[PDB]
């Protein structure tokens, strides 16, 4: 196996580390999702008048 | 036809005079100048309430 070549370990974890806990979240962190337009059209309360 | 009636003494005269020379009470407002002030003030009342609308 050469999975087992443990001398070049470290060149496949860190660029993982770095495009897992970096650039992917970013890439997500800029991916938002607005709350509908919710247009109430009911929103009127002024008073009646002193009488 | 009440002189020419009654048999006493110018009693249809004197009562009848006492009518003509008669000042009944008219009565008077004292409520339409409260009510009017009252107007006046819900007039400035309401006036500022559509000045804000």
């Amino acid at each position: 196996m050469p999975q087992l070549n443990t001398t070049v370990w470290p060149t496949m974890i860190t660029p993982m580390l770095l495009t897992l806990f970096l650039i992917t979240q970013l890439k997500m962190l800029n991916t938002n999702y607005h709350l509908p337009p919710s247009p109430k059209p009911m929103k009127m309360k002024n008073y009646n008048k002193p009488w | 036809y009440y002189k020419a009636n009654v048999a006493k003494a110018g009693l249809v005269d004197d009562f009848e005079k006492k009518f003509n020379a008669l000042k009944v009470p008219v009565p008077e407002d004292k409520y339409t100048a409260q009510v009017d002030a009252e107007e006046k003030e819900d007039v400035k009342s309401c006036a500022e309430w559509v000045s804000l609308s």
